[PDB]
RNA sequence: GGAUAGUGGCCUACCAUGGUUUCAACGGGUAACGGGGAAUAAGGGUUCGAUUCCGGAGAGGGAGCCUGAGAAACGGCUACCA
RNA sequence: AGGGGAUCGAAGAUGAUCAGAUACCGUCGUAGUCUUAACCAUAAACUAUGCCGACUAGGGAUCGGGUGGUGUUUUUCUUAUGACCCACUCGGCACCUUACGAGAAAUCAAAGUCUUUGGGUUCUGGGGGGAGUAUGGUCGCAAGGCUGAAACUUAAAGGAAUUG
């Protein structure tokens, strides 16, 4: 069945970039999928996204802007240590310059360089750049 | 030979072996 | 996709699978079974002794019309008999019979190399003194 | 379970007197010892009437070393459990993990009510037979899940 | 699906004969009447009364009065009181 | 649009309104729902009858909106909640009509199939029933029991 | 169409759709106040009814229950909720 | 209870029928002494580690033992086997 | 094993061709073909595409269900049907065009969302032979099935398309 809510979230949004929409409707919503659509709205790959409630599940509406080029799921929420995120920035973010590896810590789901001057350290969620 | 013929052949080389084995025993 | 299992609790069964799956592999199988040892003309062993029988002429493969002239030779470390080549022109001859021979590989990792079929191994010493030495006259047999 | 010495020796608790002459006769007077570690005695063992040598409050054994948590998944042996502790082995080569578990023979002092599922804190102690190297402390969800059985509002 | 039956029907008849001279090769039968036994519950149709009277007879086997023969009477013991959690010997009584 | 042992899709459902709280229209008060509820289970229906019923009848739309419970809290809230819950209950009735269909026919391996289906949904569902200790953790279901529970 | 509006989508769209599948999932379904010929007693009942309602009072068979919305008499007369 | 320096089926008497296992017990192989590490090298790994350090074991193969704080010693004994 | 016994028909009996023909073709013809209980568990059991999810592109049709039609005829005067016409929807066998993606292509609307490499999962393969062989287990009355090597040998075998 669905297993993991936020990979179909990540999954329509990277399709319908792709395709060329300006808008999607991640059908089923979560908290970590909330909060990852408000990491890429702080840092500008997502316009302005809604939410609906339903009162059984929320669908959350998110206005592309194009300048994402692809997200993307670790579905095997990894453990990393604070010094395997470098491998793990370096295997998945294109260059250093830019590309974030958003993942969850004890502090809350946040990127990587946030992470990193919070000296921190969690589950990895997913990739955005 | 045609596959299905090696194997035709070959299952009648394991009926004569059992067969011989039979006499053994 | 990728159908192999993917979640954090799924090492063993990864773990299990590599272990299976790793005896495709040829040179895994050969290394875990230890077929070097036991049924490989030598020990696991680059070179071995041994005493010439008698000299064949092998003739060659198909589009290479000659006779290689190889030596048959019974290894002295457990009595397996196998033929052997012998390089260069004017060697055979330097081959006495039954004479203290020194066999290693053939350069094929243990297989059948170029036109000669079914002979594995070199010569590298005759009597002690090697076989290049001989054919460059460096060196005179001991005839011993 | 009222046995109370049916054994050919007679269970008493070493170098504990009882004094007849004294007319008093108020039961026998009971030796225990709080075990330490921030663990109360069950009233079961003061108010008791076992003898139970190995217990960890009535008994010689002391508790030291490890502490561990765990469930009983066999009760069936006499005076004694076997603990189920499963925990997760790390394989580094895939960065995974493997559910793992080890079975550990304690000893469960007639003191404590033991049933298959619950959760039993336990501590180490010294070589009591060939496995048994611990003794029961602390047993959590006797009947967390048996208290309620019958229903009617 | 009758083989499984008189194979147990036979070994139940075995038992007994080797009970009436005990333990030497009636272990070896109670053991290969267990796997009879979990095979048979491994098919939809198990529970057989051969089952029950051969569990009976080895029970009487181990009861008797009685060298490997020891530990036959010994594994034979624990494999009767083991299989003896069925209640079908109320049904035999 | 997964089926359990079927290769069927269908998205047929109920699809229960948004709105929380009891309709604009409703004139008919809580208690008097409850009461109906409970007298019709008196009358020895199953829950499914009971909403069926009172969605078609009467003005409730679903139970819980306007009572502010469910249909089996209130029959075990005043104990009319049955020993068993009635769509195992149903299985069942329907694996034991097969078995019958089976003993009298035999040749038919068709209807095995659909049994041994039928008994694998049993099976699971009781199993789930067991965990939340709906039922006592002894009950097992092999043959017999089924046509003594049935009737 | 690669630029609309999902949260405010024209209304013969979303009756257009299935349900199940609208920006916010509700029922299609509605409740009438019919009329028996017989008597002046006025009953509610869901549209696709299940089963043959009747008035209480006097057995008639105000629904005659099909696969999909239910058949009303022909005396019964029906107002929408 | 015996025995040990002492805990302990370590052993004995009696009693209970248990202990482990598909999360791989048990059994078989290892041209396996274990570890610190070596070679290899984008990151991940693969193979090797008899061999300078730390532990373990053995003095032909097994067994038994005196001595002394320390040995089942072996450039110490007693015995069998080769 | 028991009941059938028409046609058809392995084996066979033959009549012809052929250098040979116990092969193709022609006549017959046992076992089987059809059944009742018990086995067997293999097929190019093929869509040579594992299952469950989400998304990505248009086109009609077709089957079943449900919606609406002041719809068309029907006719029982007319309602109500039914059968059709139009629009939509759910689910299914498929089909058509296209690539914007995929592939080594032939092609695929899944074989796409896979170097911008991670939705969950079982089962397989690691050059060709040797060989699905030997051996060992296990199932089977038997035929055989399941499991399943190695020594040795070889420099290719093979896929897709292109021109001859
Ligand atoms: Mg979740
Ligand atoms: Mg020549
Ligand atoms: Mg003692
Ligand atoms: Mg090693
Ligand atoms: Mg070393
Ligand atoms: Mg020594
Ligand atoms: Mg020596
Ligand atoms: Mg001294
Ligand atoms: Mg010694
Ligand atoms: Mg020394
Ligand atoms: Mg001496
Ligand atoms: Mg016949
Ligand atoms: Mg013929
Ligand atoms: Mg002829
Ligand atoms: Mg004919
Ligand atoms: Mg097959
Ligand atoms: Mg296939
Ligand atoms: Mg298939
Ligand atoms: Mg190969
Ligand atoms: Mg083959
Ligand atoms: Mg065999
Ligand atoms: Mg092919
Ligand atoms: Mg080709
Ligand atoms: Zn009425």
């Amino acid at each position: 069945t669905r297993t993991s809510v936020l990979a179909d979230a990540l999954n329509a949004i990277n399709n319908a970039e792709k395709t060329g929409k300006r808008q999607v409707l991640i059908r089923p919503s979560s908290k970590v999928i909330i909060k990852f659509l408000q990491v890429m709205q702080k840092h500008g790959y997502i316009g302005e996204f809604e939410y609906i409630d339903d009162h059984r599940s929320g669908k959350i509406v998110v206005q592309l802007n194009g300048r994402l080029n692809k997200c993307g799921v670790i579905s095997p929420r990894f453990n990393v240590k604070i010094a395997d995120v470098e491998k793990w920035t370096a295997n998945l973010l294109p260059a250093r310059q830019f590309g974030y590896v958003i993942l969850t810590t004890s502090a809350g789901i946040m990127d990587h360089e946030e992470a990193h001057r919070k000296h921190v350290s969690g589950k990895i969620l997913g990739f955005v750049y | 030979m045609r596959a299905k013929w090696r194997k035709k052949r070959t299952r009648r080389l394991k009926r004569k072996r059992r067969k011989v084995r039979a006499r053994s025993k | 996709g990728k159908g192999k299992p993917r979640g954090l609790n799924s090492a063993r069964k990864l773990r299990v699978h590599r272990r299976n799956n790793r005896w495709a592999e040829t040179t895994y199988k050969k290394r875990l079974l230890g077929t070097a040892f036991k049924s490989s003309p030598f020990g696991g062993s680059s070179h071995a002794k041994g005493i010439v029988l008698e000299k064949i002429g092998i003739e060659s493969k198909q589009p290479n019309s000659a006779i290689r002239k190889c030596v048959r030779v019974q290894l002295i470390k457990n009595g397996k008999k196998v033929t052997a080549f012998v390089p260069n022109d004017g060697c055979l001859n330097f081959v006495d019979e039954n004479d203290e021979v020194l066999l290693a590989g053939f350069g094929r990792k243990g297989k059948a190399k170029g036109d000669i079929p079914g002979v594995r191994f070199k010569v590298v010493k005759v009597s002690g003194v090697s076989l290049l030495a001989l054919w460059k006259e460096k060196k005179e047999k001991p005839r011993s | 379970e009222l046995t109370v010495q049916s054994e050919r020796a007679f269970q008493k608790q070493p170098h504990i007197f009882t004094n007849p002459k004294a007319k008093a006769n108020r039961k026998t007077k009971r030796w225990y010892k709080n075990v330490g570690l921030g663990f109360k005695t069950p009233k079961t063992a003061i108010e008791g009437s076992y003898i139970d040598k190995k217990c960890p409050f009535t008994g010689l054994v002391s508790i030291r070393g490890k502490i561990l948590t765990g469930t009983v998944v066999s009760t069936r042996m006499h005076r004694t459990i076997v603990i189920r502790r499963d925990y997760l082995h790390y394989v580094p080569k895939y960065n995974r993990y493997e559910k793992r578990h080890k079975n550990v023979p304690a000893h469960v002092s007639p003191a404590f009510r033991v049933q298959v599922g619950d959760i039993v804190t336990v501590g180490q102690c010294r070589p009591i037979s060939k496995t048994v190297r611990f003794n029961v402390l602390k047993v959590a969800s006797a009947t967390g899940k048996a208290n309620k059985q019958f229903a009617k509002f | 699906k009758e083989k499984l039956l008189d194979e147990m029907q036979d070994v139940y008849n075995k038992i007994s004969q080797a009970e009436n001279s005990d333990w030497l090769t009636i272990s070896n039968e109670f053991d290969l009447i267990s796997r009879l036994l979990v095979r048979a519950q491994q098919q939809n149709w198990g529970t057989p009364n051969i089952f029950i009277k051969v569990v009976a007879q080895v029970e009487d086997a181990v009861n008797n009065t009685q060298k490997a023969v020891a530990r036959a009477y010994n594994t034979t013991k624990q494999r009767v009181k083991k299989v003896s959690r069925e209640n079908e010997d109320s049904m035999a009584k | 649009m997964g089926r359990m042992h079927s290769k069927g899709k269908g998205m047929s459902s109920s699809a229960i309104p948004y709105s929380r709280n009891a309709p604009a229209w409703f004139k008919g008060s809580s208690d008097g729902v409850v009461e109906q509820i409970i007298k019709y289970a008196r009358k020895g229906l199953t829950p499914s009858q009971i909403g069926v019923l009172l969605r078609d009848a009467h003005g409730v739309t679903q139970a819980k909106v306007i009572t502010g419970n469910k249909i089996l809290r209130i029959l075990k809230s005043n104990g009319l909640a049955p020993e068993i819950p009635e769509d195992l209950y149903f299985l069942i009735k329907k694996a034991v009509s097969v078995r019958k269909h089976l003993e009298r026919n035999r040749k038919d391996k068709d209807a095995k199939f659909r049994l041994i289906l039928i008994e694998s949904r049993i099976h699971r569902l009781a199993r789930y029933y067991r965990t939340v200790s709906v039922l006592p953790p002894n009950w097992k279901y092999e043959s017999a029991t089924a046509s003594a529970l049935v009737n | 169409v690669l630029v609309q509006d999902l949260l405010h989508p024209t209304a013969a769209s979303e009756a257009r759709k299935h349900k199940l599948k609208t920006l916010v999932q509700s029922p299609r379904s509605h409740f009438l106040d019919v009329k028996c010929p017989g008597c002046l007693n006025i009953t509610t009942v869901f549209s696709h009814a299940q089963t043959a309602v009747t008035c209480e009072s006097c057995s008639t068979v105000l629904c005659t229950p099909t696969g999909g919305k239910a058949k009303l008499s022909e005396g019964t007369s029906f107002r929408r909720k």
